[PDB]
């Protein structure tokens, strides 16, 4: 099937709210070895974040039930197996996306904003694996997540405007990794403060078209700082 | 098995994994034993979320097709039509699954007048969801089989359930909607909804508060549909 | 006002809400006084040392059930010795169902040894209603009437039977045989004894599971009804009477087309009160609904109570539609 | 055609109301004793007043003839009572039976019941008394319900039918007072609902020969005074009927309308049209609707086992003989 | 716009 | 409670 028909099926599966179909279409676009345009990057990202978000939500509910059912053994042995069923789907989808990023997207990407976008994705999917992994596999996964975010940050600090929506997007998610995965709330506070202060100082240089996005992300960076400080 | 298959259905409900809730409850339904009120509710909730998600996508894809039919390209419409027909195939497989469970296992096994009215309503509804998207002969056959099932529920309900009972009110709500939408007789739809609402009004004074609040919710759905169809 | 279509519409809607209220008030008096199920607090005593009635399957003796200075009359349904019971699933059905006008309800059971010196041994069911006669005994008396009164009474009994069989077809069950000696006649509650009797179906020992099948399938009772109907009419003195000739057409159509009990009930109502062969069914139904309400008001002023026949007519016209009446006319004149 | 359909239904429903009115009248006017004859015999049931009224005392008496049996009431003149028009006591024996008039069936002479409290011959009435209107007001003024206005309007509707019959005859009542007016239960229809009202005071009725209107009803000032007495004894205005009766009471003393016109205004306040209805044009379609609703009301009560009340019979007499011309006059006197 | 029974 | 970058 031709590339324009795969992209049109992805835009149709999005509106119909069938995200498992949308991800299969955008995987098939990605495997052709062409570099993606801005609409195609957004369709790939929206597809997989909806496919993973369902599993993250279900795993939190069933993992909570296994903490609450402290009394009864013949129930606990069912709760455990059902968590481990969900936990294996979550690990499969993250390894599906990390294969696209390693084999196709990052080795073709030859522009700063494009590399920062994919290195943020590589950071995020190792982060989602670290939410559910345990033992030496957690330590291995946490290292790979930090390596991806820092390489995005050494680019984004140098090649991009301090106000740019994806420089804000990277500073937001890299601060969440320090707060929730490395349990270092001081690093999370000072990073989020630094990025918010850098962005605020230069909004006078920014057109309304970009400012709409920058201010909407900057509010979330202030919300996290307010929660963590309170 | 039975008490653990119900627990797997309660886990899959809270995880929002309704396709696994369906397999858990379909195993319970296949035992040929009278289901409790809890197990009847789990069985309905499972299929109703699984079919409901597909119905919503089918209406959106159909709506998009009607906007593109304003002289859009025939290749783009051919793609939209192939995608819509794929979603219709899933609706056929979900309906024919529950209708076979109802016919073989649940309807023949049912001991009570409440149980038989509930299962003939499910058979009426799952035949009605096939009549939403089918055309020609297969819309006629779906409309006939749905009509027969709601009549059989009604003929039993008049003996077995009070006119204020939530199942007897719910039957009149779904069966009047079937006349307005599927057969398209707005007069019969109004007449049936008004008669069922009038029969309830006479008896609310006899109820407990926790009964009254449950019956009156379905009566308010009858008022709303009557208010709409009167225009 | 000053818009005749609005005047005609508002009165037609209010006359129907009137008929549905009349039907419910009369039903509540006919169905009233049903005893609740037996309890550990209740106690029993025997009025009859020989039966108040005999059915083809059972002997009935009156039993008084009393508790805390409230009491009821019930009948001990003693099975006749040596009788067959083809389907024990139908006996489990009889004890499951809620109260219906034309089906025998059971109030429970008298356990072994309770009534000393009783006409029976072991435990026996108690039925709610007290019977007069079987239909087989009623025919041996009533077929001596002038034929235009006999045929009206027969048509009202077949109307009540078709409603009891309609319920069983909706439930998914069937009678393997229809026998007049197993159909009972009861005096309707609060209504003058010279009216029509209330009919009970009682042979649940012959009720069995019948999977309903596809919508094109034959009805399970139509060959039995078409053979019962002609056996009853064979007793009548021949006349050209429109109802007598109409029932002999319905008998031929039953055994040929094999319709359901609900399509059969619609043809019996059409022979009794419905559109003639000459039928415009909308204006006709509105005129008849208005003439029935006048009959009920003019007699109430006289001081007469509504009869069972008037309640059965109120039931037909309150549910009739130009669809149902067209199907009834099509079955009969075909 | 809806024309021939609603033409035929309107004609058949009016024949229905005429039949309902005649069947209820025949039960409410049933059991009336026929005239005395020299073969008759009597027994006294009671030793003290079976009723008391402003000018008469009442005692209940068995009558027997050829093994037929009746109960009647001897009307003893109260000590100190007087008769302004003795011709009116002849009129009481001369008139036909009427639902709202105290009729007489014959006489009991002295020595027939020598153990009774009276002496001399005493006339006997056909009805058995309960209470006077003044005695019913003595109850009602102590515990006056919010529905007292409705009960009063129905008593005045019945009184206006009696005074209409006198104005249609050659006569009028000279003085009107509630201490003589008597109440009895409706035969075969009795409940907490309205009593039958009897006009009693034939000692105060006289001839009325004028052809021209004069004051168009000789009773009309007296009804105005009686209605204002009843309204001033009642609680304040809490229902539109109370305001309507206050507007009627002024019109009665202002225009002095005939008792037959006064009756129509009371029927219009109870069941008829009002200013909320142009008012002279809608009356035809309004009757076809209003008649249909009464036939339905009667049938639902029959389905419920409730026999028709005296209120339902008075409503049935109004809607049978109602017309667009009579309703236009009733509306003109009210507004 | 028309409503069937919710769950 | 804590926010990560939203889905659009």
């Amino acid at each position: 099937m031709d590339k324009s028909e795969l992209v049109q099926k992805a835009k149709l599966a999005e509106q119909a709210e069938r995200y498992d179909d949308m991800a299969a279409a955008m995987k098939a676009v990605t495997e052709q070895g062409h570099e993606l345009s801005n609409e195609e990057r957004n369709l790939l990202s929206v597809a997989y974040k909806n496919v993973v978000g369902a599993r993250r939500s279900s795993w939190r509910v069933i993992s909570s039930i296994e903490q609450k059912t402290e009394r009864n053994e013949k129930k606990q042995q069912m709760g455990k197996e059902y968590r481990e069923k969900i936990e294996a789907e979550l690990q499969d989808i993250c390894n599906d996306v990390l294969e696209l990023l390693d084999k196709y997207l990052i080795p073709n990407a030859t522009q700063p904003e494009s590399k920062v976008f994919y290195l943020k994705m590589k950071g995020d999917y190792f982060r989602y694996l670290s939410e559910v992994a345990s033992g030496d596999n957690k330590q291995t996964t946490v290292s790979n997540s930090q390596q991806a975010y820092q390489e995005a940050f050494e680019i984004s600090k140098k090649e991009m405007q301090p106000t740019h929506p994806i420089r804000l997007g990277l500073a937001l998610n890299f601060s969440v990794f320090y707060y929730e995965i490395l349990n270092s709330p001081e690093k999370a506070c000072s990073l989020a403060k630094t990025a918010f202060d850098e962005a605020i100082a230069e909004l006078d240089t920014l057109n309304e078209e970009s400012y709409k996005d920058s201010t909407l992300i900057m509010q979330l960076l202030r919300d996290n700082l307010t929660l963590w400080t309170s | 098995d039975r008490e653990d298959l119900v627990y797997q259905a309660k886990l899959a409900e809270q995880a929002e994994r309704y396709d696994e809730m369906v397999e858990s409850m379909k195993k319970v339904a296949g035992m040929d034993v009278e289901l409790t009120v809890e197990e009847r509710n789990l069985l309905s909730v499972a299929y109703k979320n699984v079919i409901g998600a597909r119905r919503a996508s089918w209406r959106i894809i159909s709506s998009i097709e009607q906007k593109e039919e304003n002289k859009g390209g025939e290749d783009k419409l051919k793609m939209i039509r192939e995608y819509r027909q794929m979603v219709e195939t899933e609706l056929k497989l979900i309906c024919c699954d529950i209708l076979d469970v109802l016919d073989k296992h649940l309807i023949p096994a049912a001991n009570t007048g409440e149980s038989k009215v509930f299962y003939y309503k499910m058979k009426g509804d799952y035949h009605r969801y096939l009549a939403e998207f089918a055309t020609g002969n297969d819309r006629k056959e779906a409309a006939e089989n749905s009509l027969v099932a709601y009549k059989a529920a009604s003929d039993i309900a008049m003996t077995e359930l009070p006119p204020t009972h939530p199942i007897r009110l719910g039957l009149a709500l779904n069966f009047s909607v079937f006349y307005y939408e599927i057969l398209n007789s707005p007069d019969r739809a109004c007449r049936l909804a008004k008669a069922a609402f009038d029969d309830a009004i006479a008896e609310l004074d006899t109820l407990s508060e926790e009964s009254y609040k449950d019956s009156t919710l379905i009566m308010q759905l009858l008022r709303d549909n009557l208010t709409l169809w009167t225009s | 006002l000053h818009s005749p279509e609005a005047v005609h519409t508002a009165l037609a809607a209010r006359q129907l809400q009137g008929l549905r209220t009349i039907y419910a008030r009369l039903r509540a008096r006919l169905m009233g006084g049903h005893p609740g199920p037996c309890h550990p607090g209740h106690s029993f005593r025997l009025l009859d040392s020989s039966p108040c009635a005999e059915s083809g399957d059972a002997l009935y003796y009156r039993v008084v059930r009393a508790h805390e200075d409230a009491w009821h009359i019930l009948v001990a349904k003693v099975p006749k010795p040596g009788a067959d019971v083809p389907h024990p699933w139908g006996l489990e059905l009889q004890a499951s169902l809620s109260p219906h006008f034309n089906l025998q309800g059971l109030c429970g059971l008298v356990p072994e040894g309770t009534l000393p010196g009783a006409p029976w041994r072991g435990a026996v069911a108690l039925a709610a209603e007290v019977p007069e006669r079987t239909v087989a005994q009623w025919l041996a008396e009533a077929c001596t009437q002038p034929p235009e009164e006999f045929v009206w009474a027969v048509a009202l009994l077949l109307l009540q039977l078709s409603a009891a069989l309609k319920f069983l077809e909706a439930w998914g069950a069937a009678l393997v045989e229809l026998r007049p000696e197993n159909l009972l006649l009861v005096a309707p509650r609060g209504c003058a004894t010279t009216g029509p009797p209330r009919l009970l179906l009682t042979d649940f020992g012959r009720v069995c599971l019948q999977p309903p099948g596809p919508p094109g399938s034959p009805g399970p009772h139509a060959p039995q009804l078409g053979s019962l109907l002609r056996a009853l009419l064979s007793l009548a003195a021949p006349s050209t009477t429109p109802l007598a000739a109409g029932l002999e057409l319905l008998a031929a159509q039953l055994t040929r087309l094999r319709p359901s009990a609900s399509r059969t009930r619609g043809a019996l109502q059409a022979l009794l009160w419905g559109p003639g062969p000459e039928l415009a069914l909308g204006p006709w139904l509105r005129v008849r609904r208005g003439l029935l309400v006048l009959r009920l008001a003019e007699r109430a002023a006289g001081g007469e109570a509504p009869s069972l026949e008037d309640w059965l007519c109120c039931e037909y016209l309150a549910e009739a539609t130009e669809s149902s009446m067209g199907q009834a006319l099509a079955l009969l004149w075909d």
